[PDB]
RNA sequence: UCCACCAAAGUUAUCGCUUUGGUCAAUUAAUGCAGGUAAGCAACAUCCAGCAAACAGA
DNA sequence: ACCCGGGATAA
DNA sequence: CGAGCTGTTTGCTGGATGTTTATCCCGGGT
């Protein structure tokens, strides 16, 4: 049988024993640091060698073994059996030590004492190798084509020819034909020549371009021939021999001021990332054991830390054949449990058949995927009065994302934003040695504070991110208590109050003690405060009781509680996945409720490419999720579907003028034409009263779904697309 | 009309008893919920609940048996129930009414008024009166503060129906 | 740099339209659905290319 | 002689 | 489909590959 793997998410606090929580946290942080350096240092090596000599054997060093040595060079440990090392290991270690001191000086880094780092290094280096291979196989061809276009000076030639022909008053069609004959065809000839490793014919490129092509080809071996005569196919077939060339390509891209792209994968996130934990890592780092753990004792070691009898760790899947194998991935807040069935021992609606099309009668749901309106859904039986219409909007899905983004924007300390702005002055994707070294130094100059702020969940917090800040409680209309922006609890008996404006002013500040007492009893608040801080806060509350009017106690309490204002970024990231899953399931439930359990879904053919000034969309993920839930989904072309009036098949127009939908652009661009409302050109289109014409007004999505229904009916009746929409 | 009683202890020392008269016929569901909480039929009730908010000359409040600070409490019908009716108004002192965080947000918390509250009419359901032990109510009130803080720990040690 | 869902009307299957009625787990909480207490279901890390927010520079 | 690490290798 | 040119952090969307466990022996201590 084939191998399949499933992942179950959960939280550390819900399954991890408290006594073993702290050992894990540090480990995560340590691993993250190493991994980060394991990227940067690696790049720092390559750029050092490639700039030093063009004959450097870069291709052979892209392997997990070399990355393992790079990772271990950052860890200090007692010397082992040196004479047992292999020749490849010796060469890798010598190459690393050649630049070890320089990299440490540049990055202001010191080796971390971490015994038993073999398994972590192996896993992280395997991930690094996979990332390198995936990046190259994916982007080498596209970047090579972009470089070829840049070398041919396609843009300059096209512009010059267009201007010259326009000066001569040539017709646009003739101009395009001449451009194709004189520009596009030679460019294709150059592409064909380069694809086969053969230099282009004389006159196609200038001397500088030919020299650059020769320099690029010098990266490959002289006698090496691309498999199947195509470089783009040889890259996938034999990627290992192109890595060096890829680097050179990047430089050539930077030669013509092309936008830099990340040729060398790097880890730049300051928030600690997920790391893999297995039986050996748990035994040697988390449990702090000092003896070998065999497979028989595999589950016993885990039992000492997590409850394997919980729902997450028990058997799952078809016939409960997917068993837990002692492998997890955790980033200090979230945890992913992996289950596997094997041991670790090493269509378009227009092209549907007659029966398929006719079996959906009375069940098709026509969906118009928009930008702001993610899904405008209508059923066949919908009428003017029986409006069986459903709208799933971008706001419903983006509620949590926008809330978290606004919270992060509002709670960002001045130091953090200033540090990010300063660090942004050095590019990272650039392959230039000097630029990369400058970026390394800049990151090293601000790494500590950023790591402290983003690692506030488990790392030590000392810096005062909110100096001279006083926090006062408030209650919203829904009787929810917030410190400044942190939810505390819902006061169900708040509204009952006497007449406002009492005689004694100090009562307003005295209510602060009651609010503080209410807040301090919350689990999510108490857990974030250590014993000493809680004692000091209680003493300050007693002092406030003694002298409520004194603001010094309130200021001291605010200074102490400033830790509570730090956001748990990893927790928010984990909660985002739960919110997305809940939204998907809510959408499925709503679809089944409104349109029935056995509803058939017809979705538009719009691809929704990522466009500027527009947020991303779940076009492909939406279809994948809908299919995963069992909904029969089919695609229908949107050609002319949103341009004709369903009532009389007449063209529509955008007539209304409305202020800018986005408030921030109103001051700059106040009024724009409407986009979701249209009027028909028939000019009667209705039993108009004749007072002001009153052309029938259509919602664009409604008209589109009506046209989809027309197309479906025509397909059912004649098995052919309507002539109007063909 | 069912009558219920509470035993009030300050700092562990009993200070008196208060007897309430419930509007069973006028406000059936609210009175039934209050009686159930008093007698603890559903395994929970006012027994041990503190008077977390006493404003002298204005009001006493209590009934939070899950948090003791006003953020808890639940009704027998669920977390909350809609407002039943407003056939009674805060016209005279000693009236017992339900505390809420807005319309249709009634829970287990209750409050006893010591002065007329015409401004609260139509916002909180009035469902009882104090028939005996109003002197004990004044004694409890004297232990309150304008901000609502109590000078001593006042709890409903026992509750029952007469 | 803002917008959660369900209905009525301006209205004509009428807008990031307006005026009203109804709903709220608020959240820097937690593995998510449902079943009512049992018993089933659910892929995740990394890297990279894009796009949105903040900042700074052209 | 006898044992306790802990690096390093390899399927 | 719909709204008006560079760098970092975050995130949202899209594409590609994986998801450990025995064995040897030299340094060191008693
Ligand atoms: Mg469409
Ligand atoms: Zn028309």
């Amino acid at each position: 049988p084939s191998k399949r793997v499933i992942t179950i998410k959960t939280t550390i606090k819900g399954i991890w024993k408290y006594d073993y929580r702290q050992p894990l946290y540090d480990l995560v942080h340590t691993t993250n640091l190493l991994v980060t350096h394991t990227y940067a240092f690696t790049k720092y090596i390559f750029l050092k060698e490639l700039a030093t000599d063009e004959n450097f054997a870069f291709n052979e060093l892209i392997t997990k073994d070399f990355f393992v040595e790079v990772f271990l060079s950052l860890v200090s440990a007692k010397a082992g059996n040196s004479e047992r090392l292999k020749d490849t290991t010796k060469r890798y270690r010598s190459l690393i030590g050649k630049h070890k001191d320089a990299y440490f000086e540049d990055a202001k880094y010191t080796p971390i004492s971490l015994a038993y780092a073999q398994q972590i290094a192996l896993y992280e280096c395997a991930k690094v190798q996979t990332a390198y291979f995936n990046n190259m196989k994916a982007h080498f061809g596209n970047r090579l084509r972009a470089l070829i276009n840049k070398l041919f000076k396609k843009k300059e030639k096209v512009e010059s020819l267009t201007k010259e022909m326009e000066a001569n008053n040539f017709s646009i069609k003739e101009i395009k034909q001449a451009i194709r004959k004189n520009v596009y065809q030679p460019c294709n000839q150059v592409k064909l020549a380069i694809t086969k490793k053969n230099m282009p014919e004389s006159g196609l490129l200038d001397d500088k371009s030919v020299t650059q092509l020769n320099e690029f080809f010098s990266m490959y071996a002289v006698d090496y021939t691309f498999q199947k005569e195509s470089i783009f196919y040889d890259v996938v077939a034999n990627p290992e021999k192109h890595f060096k060339a890829f680097y050179k390509l990047a430089q050539l891209s930077e030669a013509y001021e092309v936008k830099p792209f990340a040729c060398f994968p790097l880890r730049r996130t300051f928030i600690p990332c997920y790391m893999t934990v297995d039986s050996k890592i748990l035994n040697y780092h988390i449990l702090k054991n000092k003896k070998v753990l065999k497979m028989d004792e595999k589950f016993n070691a885990w039992g000492r830390v997590v409850n394997l009898e919980r729902k997450a760790f028990k058997s799952q899947g078809c016939k409960k054949t997917l068993h837990f194998q002692g492998t997890l991935e955790t980033d200090g807040v979230g945890v992913s449990i992996l289950k596997q069935n094997t041991d670790t021992n090493r269509k378009y609606i227009e092209k549907l058949e007659d029966a398929e099309l006719k079996q959906t009668l009375g069940k098709c749901v026509l969906m118009d995927p928009g930008r702001r309106d993610l899904l405008y859904c209508m059923k066949e039986t919908s009428r003017a009065d029986k409006k069986e219409i459903m709208i799933f909007t971008k706001n419903d899905r983006s509620k949590c994302s926008r809330h978290f983004r606004r919270l992060r924007k509002l709670l960002q300390p001045s130091q953090i934003r200033e540090a990010e702005t300063y660090l942004s002055g050095f590019a990272t994707k650039s392959v230039n040695m000097e630029k990369f070294v400058e970026y390394i130094q800049a990151r090293a100059s601000v790494k500590d504070i950023l790591y402290e702020y983003y690692g506030n969940e488990t790392a030590k917090s000392i810096t005062e991110f909110y100096p001279e800040s006083q926090f006062d409680f408030k209650v919203d209309q829904k009787c929810n208590l917030y410190y400044e922006n942190l939810f505390v609890a819902k006061i169900r008996g708040f509204y009952p109050q006497p007449e406002h404006e009492p005689n004694d002013i100090t009562l307003k500040s005295h209510m602060y003690h009651t609010y503080l007492q209410i807040m301090l009893n919350q689990k999510h608040i108490s857990e974030r405060l250590n014993s000493e801080k809680r004692r000091k806060i209680e003493d300050l509350a007693k002092a406030i009781l003694e002298q409520p009017h004194e603001s010094g106690h309130k200021t001291t309490i605010s200074s102490l509680l400033g830790k509570l204002r730090l956001l748990p970024f990893r927790k928010m990231k984990f909660s985002t996945k739960l919110f997305s899953d809940n939204n998907d399931r809510k959408l499925v439930k709503n679809i089944k409720k409104k349109f029935g359990a056995d509803a058939v879904l017809v979705l538009g053919n719009w691809s929704a490419p990522n466009t500027k000034y527009q947020d991303p969309t779940r076009n492909k993920g939406l279809r994948r999720m809908l299919k995963k839930n069992g909904f029969p989904l089919y695609l229908i072309d949107e050609f002319r579907t949103s341009s004709f009036c369903p009532k009389c098949e007449s063209d529509l127009e955008k007539f209304k003028v409305i202020p800018n939908p986005r408030p921030h652009n109103q001051e700059k661009q106040p009024k724009v034409l409407c986009h979701g409302l249209l009027r028909c050109k028939n000019m009667s289109c209705l039993e108009q009263q004749t007072s002001e014409g009153n052309q029938r007004l259509w919602n664009r999505d409604q008209a589109a779904v009506l046209n989809f229904r027309k197309i479906l009916n025509c397909l059912r009746e004649t098995k052919q697309r309507p002539p109007l929409f063909s | 009309m069912s009558q219920v009683y509470f035993d009030v202890e300050a700092d562990g020392q009993p200070i008196g008893r208060v007897v309430f008269k419930l509007y069973n016929d006028i406000v059936p569901k609210t009175a039934e919920n209050f009686r159930a909480l008093c007698t603890g039929e559903k395994g929970f009730g006012y027994a041990g609940s503190p008077f977390h908010r006493v404003i002298p000359d204005f009001m006493l409040q209590g009934g939070d048996f899950t948090a003791g600070n006003g953020t808890g409490g639940k009704s027998i019908y669920g977390g909350k129930f809609p407002d039943e009716n407003f056939k009674k108004h805060h016209d005279r002192p000693g009236l017992l009414s339900m505390a809420n965080a807005g319309p249709n947000t009634n829970g287990s918390q209750f409050f006893i008024t010591t002065v007329p509250c015409p401004w609260l009419d139509g916002k909180h359901v009035v469902f009882g009166e104090v028939v005996d032990g109003y002197d004990i109510v004044k004694k409890v009130e004297s232990l309150g503060s304008p901000s609502g803080a109590t000078k001593a720990r006042i709890v409903v040690a026992k509750s029952g129906e007469l």
